[PDB]
């Protein structure tokens, strides 16, 4: 649940005519990016001012309700707006069409009796925010009437916060897509659109995604000439015939090379994967020695466990296994990882980032480098070296010198392997590679403030949290749109140690993620998943949730991540609290179940699913033996214990059910679904009885919709336990101490990404500890910039860059968090910035009828303006001059924008009319006039000095 | 005498937004050549 | 003014109302024509700012 100001829950109670006012912040199209503009619109009898924010009014005439369930699903809100306004129905008829995907935010505030507006949202004392999303669709509707009174309504049609997810947000190992590359208008050069700017210089991705068939020839050394192994039994007979000896011998070899372009997964805790070639490749000499380079995971993973050669692996299972196919060491309780190979390992390390591996089968030889991702990794020295002596076949057939593969081919946050096969008789092709890895390392929040990000998680709650906070891979949600402490605890509620089974009762302990064979392994959820990025974020959230039960939701601009659980502190609601109706329905018979097919992929028999079927007899004997199966997902779990328990608690779960639908009124602002209710009606015997919030809508009116949730006693995942102190309520933490050193220097030449540069920002971290972010505030701009901290900040200040914003002031505001949500005193800095990118002065500007006899004078009774093209043009896309006009005695008449023309016109009629009468009321006529131009780009490009004659 | 070595599978997507070129009917029915969909040199 | 639409539903009534259902298409989107060459530079205009108090 939402909290809100102490003050608003006073308001609240004890006020009953509440003002209410939804202030409308609708985004509004522009053809450049570079230029943004908002419509402000209310609903109140008067234009509200908030945060210098003129809230127009009189145009928006309803507004639908929010609906949000526990069920993760793109919401939607649809408001009205007077179709007698010009402006509006100008707007939806022609141009309708291209305000699609464009965002909205409607704050639901609360009017003081002072015309103010009653902070209510505690994060920064303003309204509570009512819905937010982007725009999908518009209407118009005329119902004229011949005879009395005709309606034009104007609809819009919105999605919840859930419509950003739908984005597929996944690393390609396309060359141009990884790299930036504008989009083909028949040309292909750098754009500034890139993940990082550090990717623009990466060409690690070169190579892949295309295909090279061809019957190439190599002229392989050796069997051509010099002395033979051959000698004859006679002891002076000799084979005088020359061969197997180095002489260059020409061979047709018909290699086929297909690197496709296939989506990088993100995998996290320990699965196999398979591999995807970005460069495969030959010795220029021998054709039997080929280098093929996989992409297998994202970011700075772990090291790899084993791969799999073909079907394979290089560890054995078990001791049959290991007779079988003379594999190395062992797997089943031992768990070897690939290290067993280079040395004796007393732990079962993974593999080491930057390390070779040599591994005989007994059919040939295989070399294997494991590149872990990481932000910062230099180029694979080996294919470095051989590509400066031009060792690579398909290197001298293209042509290419030693940049073929050079040092800038830093796959960067990619964890690639590069596997050299000997191609010989037993081994006589490419057999397709998958490894076994273990997952992307992931922060763990401890609850002190204190991070740990040096290992991956199976905590389902933490793994849901860096996938929606990594803008690589991921949904970009930052940092500041989390309750940490309530995120932290959910994740100690999935870390609850389950006794339902012994450590040693599962053999492969290390493949299940166990990183250790002795500590307390055994949490009550863990997963094992492979976040395929091809699929919709949507999908892959729906995913992650669908293994615990868990849900997210955002109601009032909070991101809430929480599962079903007991709670020791709900929320008493009574039914007079409740308005009049009530609805307590029984849905028992229809959700009774018994049964569950389970799906898991088992290590043990190689990763390949089993079919396995969990089900309760006592409860097919209460359903009469009727089979009731739930569709319940096993895809992220691969211990087997952990999914049976899953299993076990969902049968149990789903035996009592019933529903209980009732309106609270606005008192109750902020209930969330999956909330803990105490419902009291004394009438049908309950006293605080215990349910979870299923369903909650929030009207304007400010009556809330709630739809309840009954279970049975103890079957809840976190029953039978009693919640410590510590985690209850948040300890006392002392107020943030401002960050310090917080000044602004210029930068004078400045780009990234080839656009304006503007200077940069820069403080030092607040003394208080716990710090997790450090938010500042910008004129201006309604999305304060936030920069998290790092555990190394304590020493080393941290630095923010600004970039576009035009010449003139700006106001910034610095203030940092803590986890509790406690916010140090904001630091302003008020400064003025120079322009972004400092362009050249315009050339010549003078008056082409001038006067012959002196100069500056103006003869014809219209002045003509003409001035050169500005140069360095083609470097900027869009380009406009402001022109303005002064009088004798200084009084400006016009500042007139001009684009793509270098030629103006003034008018007499225009000097008469528009500027006589309008500086003076009278007609009348200037004689002495006075001109100045300036040269502004649209990214905060704006000219230095002024242009006159 | 001949020795052939093989990987991947070709990609039949094809990108409509760029105009068309001979190459795609090269790539799209496995004739032998250097390049993608959307640049294939066939030799 | 003469917006171009195309119909895809007409209803005949007895009554004699004929009710019609027009859909609407982008620009040049018809097998028919399109647009020789779209521009290839900014088309110029005059705009005039706002006068500082």
């Amino acid at each position: 649940m939402k909290k809100i100001l102490d003050s608003a829950k006073n308001y609240l109670n004890t006020h009953d005519k509440l003002k209410t006012a939804c202030l409308i912040a609708l985004e509004l199209p522009s053809s450049s990016g570079s230029a943004a503009t908002y419509i402000y619109l209310t609903d109140y009898f008067r234009d509200v001012t908030y945060n210098g924010i003129l809230y127009r009014s009189g145009k928006v005439k309803s507004i639908s309700s929010h609906k949000q369930n526990r069920q993760l699903s793109i919401g939607s809100l649809s408001f009205t707006i007077t179709g007698t306004a010009e402006d509006e129905v100008l707007k939806l008829v022609q141009n309708g069409v291209s305000f699609l995907d464009r965002g909205i935010t409607i704050h639901q505030a609360i009017i003081n009796e002072e015309g103010n507006i009653l902070p209510v949202d505690p994060d920064t004392d303003g309204p509570l925010l009512f819905f937010r999303g982007r725009i999908t669709g518009g209407g118009i509707k005329d119902n004229v009437n011949t005879s009395g009174i005709g309606t034009s309504v104007i609809t819009w049609n919105c999605s919840n916060q859930f419509y950003d997810f739908d984005r597929v947000n996944g690393r390609y190992t396309d060359d141009a897509s990884h790299r930036g590359l504008e989009v083909v208008n028949g040309t292909l050069q750098p754009s500034n659109g890139a993940k990082r700017p550090e990717y623009q210089e990466d060409y690690g991705f070169f190579h892949s995604n295309k295909s090279t068939t061809i019957l190439a020839k190599y002229q392989v050394k050796e069997e051509r000439y010099k002395l033979q192994s051959k000698k004859k039994l006679f002891g002076l007979s000799r084979s005088y015939s020359l061969k197997k000896y180095y002489e260059t011998v020409t061979k047709e070899v018909d290699l086929d090379f297909n690197l496709a372009a296939k989506f990088i997964p993100v995998v996290y805790g320990v699965q196999k994967i398979p591999g995807i070639p970005i460069f495969a490749d030959t010795e220029l000499n021998n054709p039997n020695i080929v280098y093929v380079v996989y992409a297998f995971a994202e970011g700075e993973i772990d090291g790899f466990l084993d791969f799999y050669i073909g079907d394979s692996p290089m560890i054995c299972f078990d001791e049959t296994d290991s007779d079988t196919r003379t594999c190395f060491g062992r797997k089943k309780i031992v768990g070897d990882t690939m290290h067993r190979l280079a040395a004796g390992t007393s732990t079962s390390q993974p593999s080491v980032h930057g390390q070779e591996y040599k591994y005989n089968d007994g059919n040939g030889d295989i070399r294997i480098w494991t590149f872990h991702g990481k932000p910062d990794q230099t180029a694979a020295q080996v294919l470095v070296d051989i590509a400066k002596k031009k060792g690579f076949y398909l290197q001298n057939q293209n042509g290419n010198g030693p940049e073929y593969w050079d040092s800038r081919y830093k796959l960067l946050d990619t964890a690639y392997a590069i596997v050299r096969f000997t191609i010989n008789e037993n081994r006589t092709e490419i057999p397709e590679i998958s490894a076994e890895v273990q997952g992307k390392k992931v922060k763990v929040y401890n609850s002190d403030g204190t991070i740990k990000a040096d290992k991956t998680s199976l905590n389902g709650i933490w793994q849901l949290m860096d996938y929606l906070t990594s803008d690589r891979y991921g949904a970009d949600i930052t940092l500041d749109q989390f309750p940490l402490q309530k995120v932290i605890s959910e994740a100690k509620i999935l870390d609850i140690i389950d006794e339902s089974y012994q450590t040693s009762w599962q053999p492969y302990w290390r493949y299940v993620g166990w990183n250790d064979p002795l500590s307390e392994n055994r949490q009550i959820v863990q997963l094992n998943t492979i976040l395929d990025t091809s699929e919709s974020v949507f999908k892959n959230v729906q995913g992650i949730l669908e293994s615990f039960g868990g849900a997210i939701n955002n109601l009032s601009g909070e991101y809430r991540i929480t599962v079903e659980k007991y709670s020791t502190n709900p929320l008493r609601i009574n039914f007079l609290d409740t308005y009049g109706d009530l609805d307590l329905s029984d849905t028992t018979g229809r959700n009774k179940f018994n049964s569950v097919q389970a799906s898991l992929v088992d290590p043990a028999l190689s990763w390949k699913t089993n079919s396995i079927t969990f089900y309760n007899s006592k409860f097919k004997e209460q359903d009469k033996g009727l089979d009731k199966k739930l569709q319940l997902s096993f895809a992220n779990i691969t211990n087997y214990y952990t999914a049976r328990s899953y299993a076990d608690r969902e049968l149990k779960k789903s035996r009592y059910s019933r529903t209980l639908s009732f309106s609270v009124p606005y008192k109750f602002i902020g209930i969330e679904p999956n909330d803990p209710i105490a419902f009291t009606y004394e009438r049908y015997g309950w006293k605080d009885k215990f349910f979870l919030v299923d369903e909650v809508e929030n009207t304007r009116d400010g009556k809330i919709n709630l739809v309840l949730q009954e279970y049975g006693e103890d079957v809840f995942i976190n029953s039978e336990q009693v919640d410590n102190s510590g985690n209850d309520i948040p300890d006392i933490s002392n107020n943030v101490l401002p960050p310090r050193d917080f000044k602004y220097t210029p930068t004078p030449g400045g780009v990234v990404g080839a656009i304006g540069k503007n200077g940069e920002l820069s403080w030092l971290p607040s003394l208080t500890n716990n710090v997790v972010y450090y938010s500042i505030a910008h004129s201006g701009h309604v999305n304060p910039y936030i920069v998290q901290q790092l555990e190394n900040n304590p020493n080393e200040r941290m630095i923010q860059e600004i970039i576009g914003e035009p010449a003139g002031l700006a106001i910034f505001e610095l203030r940092a968090v803590d986890i509790n949500g406690r916010r140090s005193s904001p630091v302003t800095l008020s400064v003025d910035l120079n322009s972004a990118k400092n362009l050249s002065v315009v050339s010549n500007f003078r008056v082409v009828n001038t006067a012959s006899g002196d100069v500056t004078e103006f003869v014809g009774p219209d002045v003509k303006l003409a001035w050169d093209k500005i140069p360095e043009e083609e470097i900027i896309p869009e380009i406009y001059y402001t022109l303005e006009i002064y009088d004798s005695q200084d009084r400006m008449l016009r500042s007139v924008r001009i684009e793509d023309v270098y030629t103006y016109d003034y008018l007499l009629t225009y000097n008469k009319a528009d500027f006589a009468l309008l500086n003076s009321g009278a007609l009348g006529i200037n004689r002495k006039l006075r001109f100045r131009i300036r040269a502004e780009g649209e990214n905060g490009e704006q000219s230095v000095g002024w242009a006159t004659i | 005498t001949t020795q052939y070595l093989t990987l991947g599978e070709r990609q039949k997507n094809v990108d409509v937004s760029m105009q068309a070129s001979s190459g795609e009917l090269s790539y799209l029915r496995g004739d032998k050549g250097i390049g993608n969909a959307n640049s294939f040199v066939p030799r």
